[PDB]
C-alpha cells in the first residue's frame, strides 16, 4: 500500500513494479490482502516476490495473480541468479499498453 | 506480445546524420 | 517479444526478525543488502 | 599487469590519398610509431602485455598474437611479425568502388573478447588492467553507429580505456567512446609527432594518468536528433516499445505503428 | 490417452501418468480376472480414483455382461461429490474419445 | 545539473543522453544464438576466430 | 494431555513464543467452534499472519479434515496414539480378537495405533502434486517393528538418515526440503 501510494501518481507509460525480498513468512497485514492484489492489478503494478527459506501461499497469489513471478532461494547461486534475472525488463503482457 | 518491427535500420544510426578511381 | 523500457520499481526488503539469522553462510542482511548494492547498480546499468 | 591493445586505421583509401598527396606522414611510419609505442610499452615493465589489430574496410587482422643479431628474441620476433601480418593484411585485401567506410566496432570486437580471453587466462594472483588505444584517420559510418555503442558500454562495463589518437576525421561517437570509458582523445595537429603524443599522453596508464597532468578533454557535443529528420533538437518524443526518437506526437510510430492512443 | 492395460487398451484423459497408476490398474484387474475380493493401497486420491474408474468402465464396457454395475464407497459426501465430478469428467472425455452418447448413467446417492 | 539522466526537479521531464537510450538497444536486438559444434568437425581453423 | 501441555506451554513462555510467531487455533469436541476456528485458521492461512492447528488424533475434526496445500503442509504427531488401555470398550474389544480371532493384545493395539497415526498424519497428500512435511515426534515409530507396521509408501521414502532424527535436526531437514520442493518439477 505504501507503495501503491506512490506508484499509483505515476505515469501510464512507464511499466510501475515491486521487487519484495520477504524473510520471515509469517507477516502482520490490517486488512484483507486480497482487496489490495485485485487494487494491484488494477493499478498496473507488476509485483514479483522473492522467499527466502519459505514457499509462501499470500506471496504466490500475489505474484501468479498479478502476472508476476514468485521465486525461492535454492541457495546463494540461485539468488545472484535470481536477482540477474529481474534486471531484465518485464515482457510486456496482452493486457499492457504502450 | 511478441516483438515487432517496420523500419529497423533507422535504429543503427541514432541520431548520427549523414572519385571511383581514387 | 515487446518489452516495456522504461520501468519504475520499488524494493521492499524485510527487516524483521529472521533477517539477522544467518540462513546463508553470512548473516542474511548483510548478504541481501550486499548483493542489492550489485542489484541496484546493475539495474540502472541496464536501464 | 598492463595489456595496451592498440588499434591502427590502416584504411587503403585515406592512407593511399595521403600517399598519392605526398604526405609527409604515412602508414609505414605510422606502424612504426606504433611498433616503437608496443615495443616502449612492454619494454616499461615485465609484466607488460599487449596486441595489435589493423582495420580494412573489408576486414580486421590482428598483427600480434635466435639472437643472431645480439638482442632480445620478444622484441625482435615482434617487430617481424607485425610487419609480416600488416604486408598480408595490406597484400590480401581486395578492391571495391562501392565500400570505403572503415571497420572499427569489429576491430574493438574482437579486442574485447580477446581482452576478455586474457583476463580469464591471467592468473588471479595478479590483476590486470587493459585499455585500447585508438588510431583512427578515415571516414566513419552511421550504421556503425549501434555496434560501436554496444562495444563501448561493454569496454565500460568491463572497465576498459578507450584512448582515442585520431589523425584525420573526428568521430563525434569516438569522443563520446573515451569520455563514457574515461580514456582520453586527441587529435594530432603535427602526424609526423605523432609518437611523442603517444609516449607522451597515451603511454601512461590509469594509475600514471591518475598522478600527472595532462590537457582536458575535449568537451563532447552529445547530439540528440529525431530519428524522422536526423536534425538536433533539445526535445524529442521516445516511446516505452521502440524507444526511437521522434519528430512529434503520432498514433503510429513509424517504426512500429503501435497503437497509440490520443492524449 | 489409450493405456495398454493387461486385459484391454484403455483410454484415459490425460494425456500424461504416473508409472503407478499402471501397475494399480493392471493389479486391480487381477480382482475381476479372478472374480474374487482383493486388498491394496495407493497414497493418491484422485489417481487411484480416476484409475479406478478408468479401468473398471472399459472392464465394464469390454464385458458388460460380467459385471452389471460398479459400487463405490468413500468416507464422506464432500469427498463423493468431487468423486463423482471426476466421474462426469471421465464420462466428457469419454464421450468426446467416443465421439457419440451410450447409455450410461451414475449417480451419487 | 552535474548528473544525468535525470528527471526534472520542475518540469518533471526526463532529461537525457543519447547513448543512455542506446544502452537499452541490446534488447530490442536480440541476439541469435550460435549453433553449437562441441567437436572439432574437422574446422581448419585451430584459433578462435 | 493436550491441555496439560498447553498449560504448560502457557506457564513457560513457549506459548506466548508460538503465538506471537505464529496464530494458533486448538480443537475442541465441539463442531461448530472446530469449524469456525478451523476456518479461520484456513483464512489465517490465506492471509499472511498464518496459523497453527493443535488436534486430538482421535478427534471428529482430524477424521473430517482434508489437508492441502498451505492447508496442513506439514503435520507433527506427538507420540505414539495409544488410547487408554483400562476403558472397557477396548477391554472387551481386544479380548475378543485374541480369543476368536487370536490377534495379540499389543499386536492389535499397536496397529490400530499405527493405523490411526497414519491416518491422522497421511492426509497431508492428497493430490494435485502438492507437498507435504510428515513429523513424528517418537522413537517408538523408529523401531523395527512399528517401521513394518508403517505403510510401505511412508516406509520407503523414511530412511535412517529421518529416521531418528533429533528436534534440530528435523528443523535442518525440514528446512532444506522446503527449499528443494518450492522449485518447479
Ligand atoms: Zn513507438
Ligand atoms: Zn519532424
Amino acid at each position: 500500500s505504501i507503495a501503491m501510494q506512490t506508484l499509483k501518481h505515476m505515469p501510464g507509460h512507464t511499466s510501475r513494479e515491486v521487487l519484495i525480498i520477504f524473510s520471515s513468512l509469517t507477516t502482520c497485514d490490517p486488512s484483507n490482502i486480497y482487496d489490495l492484489i485485485k487494487t494491484l492489478k488494477a493499478a498496473k503494478i507488476r509485483v514479483s516476490v522473492i522467499g527466502l527459506s519459505a514457499e509462501v501461499r499470500v506471496c504466490t497469489v500475489l505474484a501468479r495473480e498479478t502476472g508476476g513471478t514468485y521465486h525461492v532461494i535454492l541457495d546463494e547461486s540461485h539468488y545472484k541468479e535470481l536477482l540477474t534475472h529481474h534486471v531484465s525488463p518485464p515482457p510486456a503482457s496482452s493486457s499492457s499498453e504502450c | 506480445i511478441a516483438l515487432n518491427l517496420k523500419k529497423s535500420d533507422r535504429y543503427y544510426h541514432g541520431p548520427t546524420p549523414i572519385t571511383s578511381q581514387d | 517479444v515487446r518489452l516495456g523500457m522504461m520501468r519504475h520499481l520499488y524494493v521492499v526488503v524485510d527487516g524483521s526478525r529472521t533477517m539477522e539469522d544467518q540462513d546463508l553462510k553470512p548473516n542474511r542482511l548483510t548478504c541481501t543488502l550486499k548483493l542489492l548494492e550489485y542489484f541496484v547498480e546493475e539495474y540502472f546499468d541496464q536501464n | 599487469l598492463n595489456l595496451l591493445v592498440i588499434v591502427v586505421d590502416a584504411n587503403p583509401i585515406w592512407w593511399g590519398k595521403q600517399a598519392l598527396k605526398e604526405s609527409q606522414f604515412t602508414l609505414s611510419k605510422c606502424i612504426d610509431a606504433v611498433m616503437v609505442l608496443g615495443n616502449s610499452h612492454l619494454f616499461m615493465n615485465r609484466s607488460n602485455k599487449l596486441a595489435v589489430i589493423a582495420s580494412h574496410i573489408q576486414e580486421s587482422r590482428f598483427l600480434y598474437p635466435g639472437s643472431k643479431d645480439g638482442k632480445y628474441e620478444l622484441l625482435t620476433s615482434a617487430n617481424e611479425v607485425i610487419v609480416e601480418e600488416i604486408k598480408d593484411l595490406m597484400t590480401k585485401s581486395d578492391i571495391k568502388g562501392q565500400h570505403t567506410e572503415t571497420l572499427l566496432a569489429g576491430s574493438l570486437a574482437k579486442a574485447l573478447c580477446y581482452i576478455h580471453r586474457m583476463n580469464k587466462e591471467v592468473k588471479d594472483n595478479q590483476e590486470m588492467k587493459s585499455r585500447i588505444l585508438v588510431i583512427k584517420a578515415a571516414e566513419d559510418s552511421a550504421l556503425q553507429y549501434m555496434n560501436f555503442m554496444n562495444v563501448i558500454f561493454a569496454a565500460q562495463k568491463q572497465n576498459i580505456l578507450i584512448d582515442a589518437c585520431v589523425l584525420d576525421s573526428d568521430s563525434g561517437l569516438l569522443q563520446q567512446a573515451c569520455d563514457i570509458t574515461g580514456g582520453l582523445y586527441l587529435k594530432v595537429p603535427q602526424m609526423p609527432s605523432l609518437l611523442q603524443y603517444l609516449l607522451w599522453v597515451f603511454l601512461p596508464d590509469q594509475d600514471q594518468r591518475s598522478q600527472l597532468i595532462l590537457p582536458p578533454p575535449v568537451h563532447v557535443d552529445y547530439r540528440a536528433a529525431c530519428f524522422c529528420h536526423r536534425n538536433l533538437i533539445e526535445i524529442g518524443y521516445v516511446c516505452s516499445v521502440c524507444l526511437s526518437i521522434f519528430c512529434n506526437f503520432s498514433p503510429i510510430c513509424t517504426t512500429c505503428e503501435t497503437a497509440f492512443k490520443i492524449s | 490417452m489409450k493405456l495398454n492395460v493387461d486385459g484391454l487398451l484403455v483410454y484415459f484423459p490425460y494425456d500424461y501418468i504416473y508409472p503407478e497408476q499402471f501397475s494399480y490398474m493392471r493389479e486391480l484387474k487381477r480382482t475381476l480376472d479372478a472374480k474374487g475380493h482383493g486388498v491394496l493401497e495407493m497414497p493418491s486420491g484422485t489417481g487411484k480414483t480416476v484409475s479406478l474408474l478408468a479401468l473398471i468402465m472399459a472392464y465394464q464396457r469390454a464385458y458388460p455382461l460380467e459385471v452389471t454395475k460398479l459400487i463405490y464407497c468413500s468416507r464422506t459426501v464432500p469427498e463423493i461429490e468431487k468423486v463423482i465430478e471426476e466421474l462426469r469428467k471421465l464420462l466428457n472425455f469419454y464421450e468426446k474419445q467416443e465421439g457419440e452418447k451410450l447409455p450410461f448413467l451414475g449417480l451419487a446417492l | 545539473y552535474c548528473e544525468l539522466p535525470v528527471e526534472c526537479k520542475i518540469c518533471g521531464l526526463t532529461l537525457v543522453s543519447a547513448p543512455h537510450l542506446a544502452r537499452s538497444y541490446h534488447h530490442l536486438f536480440p541476439l541469435d544464438a550460435f549453433q553449437e559444434i562441441p567437436l572439432e568437425e574437422y574446422n581448419g581453423e585451430r584459433f578462435c576466430y | 494431555y493436550m491441555e496439560s501441555t498447553v498449560a504448560s506451554w502457557y506457564e513457560q513462555g513457549i506459548l506466548e513464543n508460538i503465538q506471537r510467531n505464529k496464530l494458533l487455533f486448538i480443537e475442541t469436541q465441539d463442531g461448530a467452534e472446530t469449524s469456525v476456528a478451523l476456518e479461520k485458521y484456513q483464512e489465517a492461512c490465506e492471509n499472511g499472519r498464518g496459523a497453527i492447528l493443535l488436534s486430538v488424533a482421535r478427534g471428529k475434526v482430524s477424521e473430517g479434515i482434508d489437508f492441502v496445500h498451505h492447508y496442513g503442509r506439514a503435520v507433527i504427531m506427538f507420540g505414539v496414539p495409544y488410547v487408554y488401555t483400562q476403558s472397557r470398550i477396548l477391554k472387551a474389544r481386544l479380548e475378543y480378537l485374541r480369543d476368536q480371532f487370536q490377534i495379540r493384545e499389543n499386536d492389535f493395539l499397536t496397529f490400530d495405533a499405527m493405523r490411526h497415526a497414519a491416518q491422522c498424519v497421511g492426509r497431508a497428500i492428497r493430490g494435485k502434486t502438492d507437498y507435504g512435511l510428515m513429523v513424528f515426534a517418537d522413537k517408538r515409530f523408529a523401531r523395527g517393528d512399528k517401521r513394518g507396521k508403517l505403510p510401505r509408501w511412508i516406509q520407503e521414502h523414511l530412511t535412517d538418515a529421518n529416521l531418528n532424527l533429533t528436534v534440530d535436526e528435523g528443523v535442518q531437514v525440514a528446512k532444506y526440503f522446503l527449499r528443494q520442493m518450492a522449485q518447479p518439477f
